[PDB]
């Protein structure tokens, strides 16, 4: 072993042996162990299997001696595989007491990170060398996502099966999280309006939204707030997909949303002193926030959007919410032919960005002609038509409804609905909210509950 | 191209592009008063030949059927009243206590006019096209075949022809004889006159040649030219 | 060698055909270039001479020079870097070998991919060969390089989809959009002016980015109300406006928009009845449309949406940009792939018009036909579900106007000569009914002087 130019995976036995025998020999010092290194950062498996046997033992209130470690495998039949009392009581006394086990944990650590990168590039070229139908496109998107992903928090490798023990952890990580930051009911990112909360718990991380409605019904306006409210009540950064408006308009919208300033006066520039220092306002707090980007390219695939939702996450360690307006207007060229086909690898690819990024995706859609003949003119879910797949894999569906569109008599002027068509994980029902299109914007409904 | 050019041009030839001018006349269409008195006047008399089919039914029933007749003839493009005494003549000689569909209809006025116009009905022609695809491989060419009349021979030769090079169905074939028939129909009805085929080249002959007189023109021809080797 | 095939895959992917028909298509027809500059970069070239000689003719297009193989050697031979490249017999050699009538988006495309693959493997071996060196660096200093090194690949883009925007530069375009539109006072128009007072007042003129749909029953006025706009247009501004007839000639239409200019009877004209002051209003008309020369019509039948988005994007290049653009009529434009399915054929169409209309930021008027059941209902005044088998239409449509004329139905109407435009659809504001008054004999629409409710 020169070493003078030898490829080897990065491994040293002396550090996994030393830590062994240490954790053998003093009990009390797992702990310090045990936040320095995993079973999975192990090369061998007679290693990973004693530091499971270890941890279990430990975790069920036993010492980890020798002979009861020893008691414990030869029950279960894994002593042979291991290596025998022969090899524990070689582990035992080679490795001497007197020995620093926090430098050789910090050793079984990194070196198996270095290696997951080189099984990652192997992947990568291996991928590359026999593509298997994929385009590039495709092979570019899969590259970035693997190391995108190996080169966030290093919990374990890029992907696969994990050890009960890992999710549990995570699940206690996320219960303490959710509990240390008192937020009223809101576990998600908030909305900005009472009942909705009431109903969601804020837009879950992870979750595929859909937000529908028959055309003129506000769409992109609740859209829109529920962006502004989420880049106010959070700090990371909210990303726009607009493939229907220029950026300017959508801009000018907000403007007479947030500034609470009549939409017309600032479209044609004509507006008094107070409404010229209330956009003064609203443009000074939007330039001290600074966390909103608005893309308005016309045409997108899913692996441009994934891509720059991606770029976006990497320059500034996270999003917060993304939002697509809307779906109908995405392509994908290999499946032109087909629509099913291209809607369900729209949905497809937007519910694996929204599990990749840990991000809630909103994204908006457009209904059918025929819900205008019927009795009841409110939004159902088989009026999703051509995009049943869009209501197999939504994780949240819901649907935008104004009786004063079809009804000028109508009662409920000014009152539009959020129907809440499917919830995996809640509730479904209806949240009215006063829908001010002066301002272009909805807010919590005063009015009278039953 | 830019309107520069043809201004120029326009500026060139000036009285030479009002010779070429501009073409008249501007586009007329009836009134829908007049459709909805043709469908207004087909419900009643239907309704007077199967008083029974509107039976224990409220006038929603009634007007929606109407406006399924008002779409089917719009569709199927039915105007002038003769038409629709057809169809009623037709229905009189049917036997169904029901009210007709209106596609029904309309298959039994396009049947009665084109009978009327003295050609086989769909079901003959149909006949008559199998019993040709059965029958032509015997004879030297679609001329010979032993046709009734020109309208038959045209009929059947263009049936066949699209039948063979679009692979139609049955039913295809049925709805392209009846849109044949509706063709021919209008044809005779315009006066116009039918071409007698177009025949291809006589038969020849008259060979009364033995075979020593072959044999004996092969030596003399071997003999003239020299051809060793034959 | 002794190679059939061991050693022929350590060779990267590449496609030398590819890039010569590529660089050929170039070198004989140079209308392709952006076509060609959108889906190839310098650097997806395997060999450094093909790298070269598409570098210089970038250059040499950036530059307004031609880009045919005698400007070409020549720019190459003035800097001394022809023999570099492999010689003027090489040049002829691809000029030559290569069609010209060929396909050269595929092989553009195929270039295209080449190169990802072949960077993508090539990155791989550095990661792995970096991690098996390790050379000092820890791990997060690795993971950062592979990160970088693998989304450097994408990256690298000229100038296309420049893609999301901080909140700044956005709100600093929003602040000079209120400023340049206040800077000129309209009296309310804040865009392409139409020339009517009330149309201008309800929609704030024609706003840029925006799908405008026209729609009427046969013998309305609508291909005439059309043209009264591009007329209006190409007098109120200066830039370039474009029109596609796919039903009538240029020859009608230049007759229709000279007897509308000069409010000579159109009678007379198509008959060639004319007088000395028809003459002389012809002419004058003729003398102002040569001082402004700002209008292009194309008559192609069967458009698709990529060659019309191809000619506006090549008028826009030569005469720097357009104001206006109008199709007649959408139901007209063939797709051949969705040639199968109407109502995918109209998504397609209607997409793809909002998607030139945003991109060139101009204001596209496209005409669309109603449905004859209109007629058969009490009031013939066209809603939106009146265009039916084309939903898509109503989607992805900015505005909708509906041109009415209660006169056509009615020959005793007590609105004759006076036109409706019924606003199905305002998306930036509100939606009613506005009146004008047409005149059939001189062809024209002009505002309703008369008392209004
Ligand atoms: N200046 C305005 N004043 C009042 N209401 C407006 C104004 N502009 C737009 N609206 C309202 O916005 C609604 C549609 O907004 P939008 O969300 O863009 O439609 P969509 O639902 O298609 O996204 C319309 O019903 C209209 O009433
Ligand atoms: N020379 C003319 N004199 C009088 N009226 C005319 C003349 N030319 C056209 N019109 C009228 O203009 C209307 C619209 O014509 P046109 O623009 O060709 O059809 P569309 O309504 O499909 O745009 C017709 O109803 C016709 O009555
Ligand atoms: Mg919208
Ligand atoms: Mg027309």
């Amino acid at each position: 072993p020169q070493v003078a130019g030898l490829k080897v995976p990065p491994h040293s036995i002396e550090a996994e042996q030393s830590v062994l025998g240490g954790l053998m020999l003093d009990n009390e010092r797992w702990d310090d162990v045990a936040e320095r290194v995993v079973a999975d950062d192990f090369y061998t498996r007679p290693h990973r299997h004693i530091f499971t046997e270890m941890a279990r033992l430990q975790e069920s209130g036993s010492p980890i001696d020798l002979i009861t470690l020893a008691e414990s495998l030869e029950r279960q039949g894994q002593l042979d595989s291991v290596g025998g009392f022969a090899y524990l009581a070689e582990l035992s006394k080679n490795t001497p007491s007197a020995a620093n086990i926090s430098a050789y944990a910090d050793i079984v650590r990194e070196r198996a990170v270095v290696r997951e990168m080189i099984s990652v590039a192997n992947e990568i070229a291996e991928a590359g060398f026999d593509p298997q139908g994929r385009t590039s496109e495709d092979l570019l998107d899969l590259a970035e996502s693997r190391v995108f992903k190996i080169a966030e928090s290093r919990a374990n490798k890029d992907e696969g099966p994990k050890n009960i023990a890992d999710v549990l952890d995570a699940t206690v990580a996320r219960i303490e999280q959710l509990f240390q930051q008192p937020h009223d009911g809101v576990t998600g990112v908030n909305t900005g309006y009472d009942d909705l909360n009431k109903k969601t718990a804020g837009l879950q991380p992870s979750d595929l939204i859909i937000v529908a409605a028959r055309p003129s019904m506000g769409k992109t306006t609740f859209a829109m707030n529920l962006v502004e409210n989420a880049a106010m009540l959070q700090d990371k950064p909210v990303l726009i997909f607009s493939l229907e408006m220029p950026s300017e308009q959508i801009m000018m919208r907000s403007l007479a949303s947030l500034s609470r300033v009549d939409q017309t006066k600032i479209r044609t520039g004509q507006l008094d002193d107070e409404d010229w220092a209330r956009i003064s306002g609203t443009m000074g707090i939007l330039l001290e926030k600074r966390n909103i980007y608005i893309d308005d390219s016309s045409g997108l695939t899913p692996t441009e959007v994934r891509s720059r939702a991606r770029r976006i996450a990497r320059e500034h360690g996270g999003i917060g919410l993304i939002m697509i307006d809307y779906l109908q207007l995405m392509r994908v060229p290999a499946l032109s032919d087909n629509r099913t086909l291209e809607i369900a690898e729209i949905s497809r690819s937007l519910k694996a960005l929204a599990k990749e990024l840990n991000v809630p995706v909103v994204a908006l859609s457009q209904l059918n002609r025929s819900l205008e003949q019927r009795a009841d003119k409110r939004p159902v879910n088989s009026d999703l038509r051509e995009s049943g797949s869009i209501e197999q894999d939504a994780d949240l569906i819901m649907f935008i409804y104004r009786d004063e569109v079809y009804h000028e008599n109508s009662d409920l002027k000014g009152i539009a609905e959020i129907i809440i068509g499917k919830q995996r994980n809640g509730p479904i029902g209806t949240v009215r909210l006063t829908f001010n299109g002066q301002w272009s914007r909805f807010d919590n409904y005063a009015g009278p509950q039953y | 191209e830019n309107i520069a050019a043809q201004m120029v041009n326009f500026d060139r030839e000036q009285m030479r592009r009002i010779a070429n001018n501009m073409p008249e006349q501007y586009d007329e269409k009836p009134q829908v008063q007049q459709v909805a008195q043709i469908i207004n006047g087909v419900f009643s008399q239907l309704l007077a030949t199967f008083p029974a089919s509107l039976a224990n039914r409220d006038q929603n029933e009634v007007n929606e059927i109407r406006r399924q007749w008002v779409l089917a003839f719009r569709e199927n493009g039915i105007t002038t009243m003769e038409q629709v005494n057809a169809g009623m003549r037709v229905a009189r000689r049917q036997n169904r206590p029901f009210l007709p569909s209106p596609g029904q209809f309309v298959a039994w006025c396009r049947e009665e006019a084109s009978v009327t116009a003295g050609l086989p009905n769909v079901s003959e022609l149909v006949d008559m096209v199998y019993e040709y695809c059965r029958k032509r491989g015997l004879y030297p060419d679609a001329e010979s075949y032993p046709w009734k009349s020109n309208a038959h021979y045209w009929l059947v030769t263009n049936l066949y022809q699209n039948m063979r090079a679009n692979a139609l169905t049955d039913a295809e074939l049925r709805r392209k004889a009846a849109d044949e028939l509706v063709h021919m129909t209008a044809r005779i009805n315009r006066g116009e006159a039918i071409p007698e085929p177009v025949k291809q080249l006589p038969v020849m002959g008259g060979r009364p040649l033995n075979r020593a007189q072959a044999l004996a023109k092969i030596a003399e021809i071997k003999a003239k030219f020299g051809l060793k080797g034959a």
